[PDB]
């Protein structure tokens, strides 16, 4: 039942911008998300001091996916352990406690990709977090699907648009509610030529070109959040990427970079079946 | 400016 939203696909209602994504299959400068628009959205919350840590996504009733750098990044003295964080699921408002809507879960264990490259370019920027207890699904809490080879091959194409969501900074201040922006996947050569950072096959970049007019990008605080696409074949939402890195936010000629979820699915599956 | 969350989750 993954990728089918209770408030949209389940009742055959479409959100305001999913049509834009469909038409392409041939957070800075975003907008407020609709209620229940991203039911798999997860907020990584630091306990003390209480603050926004990162974004993340719900992939099952006990597993949450995020960016490895959200938990481990020596250059900025970041090395969080299970008890330093909490996961808040089903949220819309950034700062308020959404009583009777959001659910807060404690972390049982964190698993960071063994070959996550924090020293150089954040290659394989992915991590899994197992919750202590399963979270109850609801109209605002629902898992997103993970792509198989076919889905990745057909949707991960230059020009095809995905959707990024998060409570991160609005500019390179803070948003009142969850932000959303649809961005087109960019050709590999263009991504490469836009930066001096070495790009790997475990990454892809997205965003509009300077001559395209439209804008939008992820920013500080959005890390770990999902880059999703709605399959035109089975109408389910798939998480194709994880907000990973960028140079500035929404700069002309620059693009946000995302962890290529399918490329690392082997690892994801290995972790899940081995550890329950 | 984060609203305080119930104690059960912080314990
Ligand atoms: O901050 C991060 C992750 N992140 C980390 Cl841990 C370190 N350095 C970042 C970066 O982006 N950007 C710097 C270039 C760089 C990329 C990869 C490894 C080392 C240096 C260059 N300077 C730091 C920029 C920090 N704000 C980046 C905001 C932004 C924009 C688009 C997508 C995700 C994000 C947030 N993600």
């Amino acid at each position: 039942d993954c990728g089918l939203r209770p408030l949209f696909e389940k009742k055959s209602l479409e959100d305001k911008t999913e049509r834009e994504l469909l038409e392409s299959y041939i957070i800075v400068e975003g907008s407020d998300a609709e209620i229940g628009m991203s039911p798999w959205q997860v907020m990584l919350f630091r306990k003390s001091p209480q603050e926004l840590l990162c974004g993340a996504s719900l992939i099952s009733d006990r597993w949450v996916l995020t960016a490895a750098h959200c938990l481990l990044y020596p250059p900025w003295d970041k090395n969080f352990t299970e008890n330093d964080l909490l996961v808040r699921i089903g949220k819309h408002s950034r700062t308020r406690y959404e009583r009777n809507i959001e659910k807060i879960s404690m972390l049982e264990k964190i698993y960071i990709h063994p070959r996550y490259n924090w020293r150089e370019n954040l290659d394989r920027d992915i991590a899994l977090m197992k919750l202590k207890k399963p979270v109850a699904f609801s109209d605002y809490i629902h898992p997103v699907c993970l792509p198989d080879r076919e889905t990745a091959a057909s949707l991960l194409q230059a020009g095809y648009k995905g959707r990024v969501t998060g409570w991160g900074n609005l500019k390179e201040g803070q948003p009142s509610v969850l932000q959303v922006v649809n961005l087109p996947i960019v050709e590999r050569p263009v991504c490469k030529d836009s930066t001096r950072i070495r790009i790997t096959d475990n990454m892809f970049c997205a965003g509009y070109k300077p001559d395209e007019g439209k804008r939008g990008d992820a920013c500080e605080g959005d890390s770990g959040g999902p880059f999703v696409m709605k399959s035109p074949f089975n109408n389910r939402w798939y998480q194709m990427g994880i907000v990973s890195w960028g140079e500035g936010c929404d700069r002309d000629g620059k693009y946000g970079f995302y962890t290529h979820v399918f490329r690392l699915k082997k690892w994801i599956q290995k972790v899940i079946d081995q550890f329950g | 400016d984060f609203e305080e969350i119930p104690e059960e989750y912080l314990a």
